[PDB]
Parts: C-alpha cells; sequence; structure tokens
C-alpha cells in the first residue's frame, strides 16, 4: 500500500473564472474526484489524505499564534470511502483568503510522517493542486527539499497551465511559482522530475475512464 | 506514476 496527501489550493484565486469557464478551483476537484472514484471503485489499499489550504479555517498540527494560518486537513490518512467522495464534491468549498504554499507542503510532510509511523508503505506521495497566484517564502526550500528526500516522499504537480505559442497572461507570482515548482522537482529527480508536472486538462483525459 | 500509478 502507498500513502498519498492530495495538497489543494482553495484559495481566493482559484476561485477565479475565465468567461465563466470553469475555475482552477472546479478543474483541480475534478481531478481529484476521478483519481479518488478511480481508488474506491478499485478496492485499492491506498490511503489518502486531504489537505486544504486558503481555507477560512485553520485546523492542523503546526498551527500556532500566526503559524500555519488557513491551512486545514480535510481528511487524515486512511481508505478513501464514499463520505469522501461527497466531502470532496458537494462540501468544499473556496475560500475568501490565500495561504502559503510552503507551508502547506510542510503540513502535509509532518502529516504523512506522523500518519505512517509504525506502519509499512510502498510510497509516500504529495500532490499539488494550484494556479500558484499567491505569495510564498522561498528561503524555507531547503529545508523542505531536504525532508522529502530523508523521508523518500515523492510529489506531483496539477496545474491550469504547462511549466513549459499564445502566452496565458501568468502572473510575476505565477511564473515566481513556476520557478520554484522546477526548482522543487529538478531537485528531487531532474529532468524525470519535471516530467510530472501536469496541467488540469492533461490529467482529465488520462483520469477519465468511468465516461 | 502517483495519481497515474
Amino acid at each position: 500500500k502507498s500513502a498519498v496527501v492530495l495538497c489543494m489550493d482553495v484559495g481566493l484565486a482559484m476561485s477565479h473564472s475565465n468567461q465563466g469557464k470553469e475555475s482552477p478551483f472546479e478543474q483541480a476537484k475534478k481531478v481529484m474526484m476521478l483519481f479518488l472514484q478511480r481508488q474506491v471503485f478499485a478496492e485499492s489499499k491506498d490511503e489518502i489524505a486531504v489537505v486544504l489550504y486558503g481555507t477560512d479555517t485553520t485546523d492542523n498540527a503546526l498551527a500556532r499564534e500566526d503559524q500555519y494560518e488557513n491551512i486545514s486537513v480535510h481528511r487524515h490518512l486512511m481508505l478513501p470511502d464514499f463520505d469522501l467522495l461527497e466531502q470532496i464534491e458537494n462540501v468544499v468549498e473556496p475560500g475568501s483568503v490565500q495561504a502559503d504554499f510552503l507551508d502547506a507542503l510542510i503540513v502535509s510532510m509532518d502529516l504523512l510522517q506522523k500518519e505512517t509511523l509504525g506502519k509499512k508503505y510502498t510510497r509516500l506521495h504529495i500532490a499539488v493542486f494550484s494556479d500558484l497566484s499567491s505569495p510564498f517564502s522561498v528561503d524555507q526550500l531547503e529545508v523542505i527539499i531536504a525532508n522529502l528526500k530523508k523521508a523518500e516522499i515523492t510529489l506531483q504537480f496539477f496545474l491550469p497551465f504547462s511549466v513549459d505559442g499564445p502566452g496565458k497572461g501568468l502572473s510575476d507570482q505565477q511564473k515566481e511559482g513556476i520557478e520554484m515548482v522546477r526548482k522543487i522537482m529538478f531537485s528531487l529527480d531532474g529532468e524525470e522530475g519535471l516530467s510530472e508536472v501536469f496541467t488540469f486538462r492533461d490529467a482529465l483525459e488520462r483520469l477519465s475512464i468511468f465516461k | 506514476k502517483g495519481l497515474f500509478m
């Protein structure tokens, strides 16, 4: 069995819809739902946790004073189930704030470290869903990268654009986020790491097996 | 890999 954290940006900017089209939030939710549906249908043994960042509430083991705010553990590590599908589909909504992505990653790693203690997992994995529109502190990257490698946690990113034609009007913050994603994934697995960054559209096409 | 595992 594996352990997977779905680390989903639900911050305010995720709710923006281009001309009524689907917002990044709805696109990310659809990818998460297709993944969870396949896991449940197959009776997979993998355990799935869900961390949301950008929530109006704060609920996580690291939260103190003004640290790790607006990050919430929606589902601790366990088998996915029909309750989770209903919650992701019909309960989870966008927040009205932004949270720091790297703090959400730290919360996700800490959750995996704590909740896999004394258990046997083949792999530990974190999947990030975001549009990279909000700021983060680049200095804490060194510790995060080191801890990911020590813990043998692998990463995937799911975005509304490629990390490599017509430009998409990306903000300077989104471009900085792109550089951060490339830095993390390259440190973790070189050039192959960069191929673990996907668009929502590509992921939906791969995962849309129920029709 | 990952979610496509």
